[PDB]
């Protein structure tokens, strides 16, 4: 003077607890909401539960996990292709 | 997401350092989802079949 | 990358105008949008109708009730029409590209504007009723006054004409070294009374005594004469 | 629907300022383009991404809050012409144009005419109407008569005069026509023409003897 993310400015405790440091950081819309000329926020969990940051090396990429029965016990396989809701499977394994 | 995100490590004590996003590189672009139309229109059809009975 | 105008260039009160512009060597004109605009006498520009590829139309609201825009499929060559409303509007009126340079994916909302970047030629329009006469071709005369070169008045003019616009050219379009042209005034008779002057070097003119185009302008009456 | 001043004046070889005004400002950016006389108009400036519009073509733009302004380059020598105003609204439907500028530059010198009077020769005198070829140009700016005499003293007369239309480095002309009979042509004296602008201003005799 296209705006859906927002320039923070806030204050925030550095390495030493003594001191402290202001720093920006870009947040999606949201994720943040107004108190009450220049616009305040607060992050929307704040208000409810606390707040843990995910692990940098993570990978929430879905792999294949397998389950098997213990001894003594078999899981039990519908082969049958069509196979209406539930019922009598003529097709085990 | 076509956004570029810079990282930026600020820390808040020892060891720990939070990851906030960067300064954007790049002119602001929306996230996408692409489905083919052709391909889309046939599975919702097969399904209606199915439902009708 | 080039553009002109074309079509009809006066019309009575009453009925419609029809002005065509056509656009080649372009390398992608499918994106691109397409627009017209116009300049009252009284030197005020203004804005007519956007038109797409796509087949979307949207004209000045101001002037809705008569300009219905269409894009020919085809080849690149649209049209612009106005219906009732035409008296005073006359003036002339441009044809420009809509250049729209796009970032990022469309249909979403990511093709920010250039604006105009190529204009056609220009053409005017008036409305007046009446008819054409044609030229009358005429020459004004030189002057020997020494052998030796100096100050030359060359002279090609002409008296009477209906349409506003004006063609002339000097040799054929030859040499444009020292070309003038000046507007007429209506001379309350209606029809307008423009003339050409060049100043080409003068010193011993002989076989190269230079040509006038005369080239007329609603009826074409190309009557190319030469001076002595 | 927008404001646009039209007449600014300013220093050659300094900077400028164009304004305009209006409330859409937020929906598309600002344009301008420039109308020199007989031309079709040219991007002033445009917007490839963002920020980088402006820039290094020279020029330069800010947009401060209701009006945007067009923070031009050091030197204005002679790039001198009428400037308007695009955009679009904040639905995007239709585009306003608001008039706008022309600036003039200061520092230039006054008239200085030099064009020799024309007078009609054959062709015409034969026909029916001899008329009066009384033309003159190079000028600026306007306002000076031609005063065309019937012997050594103006009369004043009857015939019609062209309004001044620059062209070119300003230089407004359009020039002045007459128009008479040859019963007062090749009837009345010798006829010849004047130019009275101030202080100093010549001009050229007529006469016929062309056989
Ligand atoms: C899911 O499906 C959707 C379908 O909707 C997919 O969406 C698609 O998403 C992609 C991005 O992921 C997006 O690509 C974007 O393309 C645009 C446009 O570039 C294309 O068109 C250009 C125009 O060519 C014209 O101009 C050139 C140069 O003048 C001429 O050489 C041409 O002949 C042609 O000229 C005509 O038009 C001009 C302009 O009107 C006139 O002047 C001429 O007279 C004439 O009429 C092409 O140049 C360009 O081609 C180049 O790249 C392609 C692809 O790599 C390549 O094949 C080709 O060989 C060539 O090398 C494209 O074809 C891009 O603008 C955009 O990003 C780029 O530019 C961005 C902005 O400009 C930047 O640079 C300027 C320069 O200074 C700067 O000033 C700006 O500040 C800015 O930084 C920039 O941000 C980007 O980083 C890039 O540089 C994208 O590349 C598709 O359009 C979009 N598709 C649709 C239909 O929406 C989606 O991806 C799918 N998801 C998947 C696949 O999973
Ligand atoms: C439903 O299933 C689909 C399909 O599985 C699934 O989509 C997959 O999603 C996962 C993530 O969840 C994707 O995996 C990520 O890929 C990231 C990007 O890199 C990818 O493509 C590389 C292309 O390599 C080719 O070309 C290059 C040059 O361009 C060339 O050098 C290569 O030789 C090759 O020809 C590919 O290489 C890469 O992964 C392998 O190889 C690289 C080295 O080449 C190696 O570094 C990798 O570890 C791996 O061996 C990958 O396929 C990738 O960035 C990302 O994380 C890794 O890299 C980051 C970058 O810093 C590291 O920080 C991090 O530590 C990791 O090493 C991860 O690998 C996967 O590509 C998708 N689909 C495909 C194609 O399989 C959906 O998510 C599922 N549905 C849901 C619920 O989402
Ligand atoms: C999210 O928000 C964050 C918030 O931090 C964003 O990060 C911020 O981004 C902005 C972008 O503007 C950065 O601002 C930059 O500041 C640096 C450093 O400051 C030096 O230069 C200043 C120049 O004045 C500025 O403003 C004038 C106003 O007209 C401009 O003309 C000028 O170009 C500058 O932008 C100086 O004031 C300052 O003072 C000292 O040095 C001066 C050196 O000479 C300068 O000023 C003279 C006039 O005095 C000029 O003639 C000369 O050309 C030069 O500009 C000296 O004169 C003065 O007396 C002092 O000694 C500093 O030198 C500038 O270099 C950049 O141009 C810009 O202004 C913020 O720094 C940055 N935040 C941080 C962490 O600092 C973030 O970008 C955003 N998200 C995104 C989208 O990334
Ligand atoms: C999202 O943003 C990120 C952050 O910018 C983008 O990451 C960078 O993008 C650019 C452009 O796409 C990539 O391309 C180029 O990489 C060149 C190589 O730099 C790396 O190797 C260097 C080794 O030496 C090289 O440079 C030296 C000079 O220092 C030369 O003498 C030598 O011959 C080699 O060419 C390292 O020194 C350097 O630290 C890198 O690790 C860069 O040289 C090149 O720089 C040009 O462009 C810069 C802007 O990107 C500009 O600031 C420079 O002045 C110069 O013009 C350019 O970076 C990078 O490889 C890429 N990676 C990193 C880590 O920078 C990312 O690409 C972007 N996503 C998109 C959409 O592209
Ligand atoms: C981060 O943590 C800080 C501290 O806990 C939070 O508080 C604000 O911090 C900012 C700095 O980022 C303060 O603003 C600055 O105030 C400077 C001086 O303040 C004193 O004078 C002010 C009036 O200014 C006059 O005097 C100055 C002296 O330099 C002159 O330059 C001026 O021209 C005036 O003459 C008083 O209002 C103030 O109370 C002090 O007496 C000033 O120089 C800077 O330009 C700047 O304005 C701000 O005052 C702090 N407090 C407030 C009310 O917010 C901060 O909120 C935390 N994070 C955030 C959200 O930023
Ligand atoms: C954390 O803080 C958030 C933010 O305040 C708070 O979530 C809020 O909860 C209130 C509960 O009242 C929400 O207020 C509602 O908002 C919805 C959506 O706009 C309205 O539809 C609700 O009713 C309105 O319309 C009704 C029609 O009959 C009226 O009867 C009624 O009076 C209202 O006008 C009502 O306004 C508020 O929107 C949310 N904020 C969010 C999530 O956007 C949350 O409860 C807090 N948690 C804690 C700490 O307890
Ligand atoms: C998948 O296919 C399975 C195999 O067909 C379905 O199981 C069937 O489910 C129905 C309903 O749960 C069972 O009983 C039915 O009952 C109706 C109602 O009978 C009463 O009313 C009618 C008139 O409305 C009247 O005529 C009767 O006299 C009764 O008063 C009957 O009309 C049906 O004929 C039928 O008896 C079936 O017994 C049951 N079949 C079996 C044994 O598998 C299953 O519902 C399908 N869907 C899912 C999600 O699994
Ligand atoms: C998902 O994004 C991918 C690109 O990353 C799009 O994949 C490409 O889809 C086109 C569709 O025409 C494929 O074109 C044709 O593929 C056939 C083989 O299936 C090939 O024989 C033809 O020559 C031609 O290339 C293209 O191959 C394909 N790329 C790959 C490697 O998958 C895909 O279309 C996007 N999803 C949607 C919604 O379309």
């Amino acid at each position: 003077i296209r705006g859906e993310l927002k320039n923070c400015s806030f204050n925030m405790t550095t390495e030493l607890r003594d001191k402290k440091q202001k720093v920006y950081s870009l947040f999606y819309r949201l994720d943040v909401v107004q108190i009450n000329s220049n616009k305040e926020y607060r992050l929307i969990n704040c208000n409810t539960s606390a707040i843990t940051q995910a692990c940098p090396k993570v990978s929430f990429e879905p792999i294949p996990i397998h389950y098997c029965a213990p001894a003594g016990f078999a899981i039990l396989k519908c082969k049958d292709k069509k196979f209406n809701g539930t019922g009598p499977c003529p097709s085990v394994s | 997401r076509p956004n570029n995100n810079t990282r930026k490590s600020i820390r808040i004590g020892p060891g720990q350092a939070f990851y906030a996003t960067g300064d954007i590189i790049g002119d602001i672009r929306q996230a996408h989802c692409n489905v083919s139309k052709a391909t889309w229109n046939e599975t919702l059809g097969k399904v209606v079949k199915q439902l009708r009975k | 990358v080039q553009l002109r105008e074309s079509g009809p260039g006066l019309v009575k009160p009453s009925e419609t105008l029809s002005l065509s512009c056509t656009v080649s060597q372009d390398s992608r004109p499918s994106d691109h949008s397409w627009t017209w605009v116009r300049q009252s006498p009284g030197k005020a520009l203004e804005w007519i109708g956007d038109i797409h590829y796509n087949g979307a139309t949207t004209y000045n609201p101001s002037l809705r009730s008569r300009v219905r825009i269409e894009l020919d499929q085809s080849i690149p060559r649209f049209s612009l029409k106005m219906t009732s409303m035409t008296a005073a509007d006359t003036g002339m009126y441009y044809c420009a590209r809509n250049a729209i340079r796009i970032y990022g994916v469309v249909a979403l909302g990511e093709w920010f504007h250039y604006g105009m970047d190529v204009w056609g030629q220009g053409t005017a329009v008036t409305v007046s009723s009446a008819s054409t006469k044609g030229p009358s071709v005429f020459p004004l005369a030189p002057s020997s006054k020494s052998t030796s070169g100096g100050t030359a008045a060359l002279g090609c003019l002409v008296k009477d004409y209906f349409p506003e616009p004006v063609t002339v050219s000097w040799n054929s379009g030859a040499l444009t070294s020292g070309v003038h042209t000046f507007p007429a005034v209506l001379q309350s008779s209606g029809l307008y009374s423009l003339s050409s002057v060049v100043t080409v070097p003068s010193s011993s003119l002989g076989t190269q005594t230079y040509i006038c185009n005369v080239n007329h302008k609603p009826s074409n009456t190309k009557v190319d004469k030469r001076v002595e | 629907e927008l404001t646009q001043p039209p007449s600014v004046s300013v220093s050659p070889g300094q900077t400028a300022r164009i304004t305009c005004s209006g409330a859409p400002l937020t929906s598309r950016f600002t344009y301008w383009y420039r109308q020199k006389p007989g031309q079709a108009p040219v991007l002033i400036i445009s917007r490839s991404s963002q920020r980088s519009s402006g820039w290094s073509g020279r020029f330069s733009a800010s947009w401060s809050g209701t009006t945007v302004t067009l923070t031009i380059r050091g030197v204005q020598a002679d790039d001198e012409a009428d400037y308007y105003c695009q955009s679009s609204d904040t639905s995007d439907s239709y585009k306003m144009f608001g008039g706008g500028t022309k600036l003039t530059v200061l520092g230039q010198p006054a008239a200085a005419p030099s064009v020799t009077l024309f007078p009609p020769s054959s062709e015409e005198l034969q026909a029916n109407k001899a008329t009066l070829v009384c033309l003159i140009s190079d000028f600026y700016p306007g306002a000076v008569t031609v005063a065309w005499k019937a012997d050594s003293s103006p009369v004043k007369a009857g015939v019609e005069t062209t309004t001044p239309s620059k062209q070119s480095n300003n230089k407004y002309a359009a020039s002045s026509y007459l128009s008479l009979t040859p019963e007062q042509w090749k009837s009345h004296k010798s006829y010849s023409c004047q130019v009275t602008h101030e202080g100093s201003t010549v001009e050229k005799t007529v006469a016929p003897t062309e056989c």
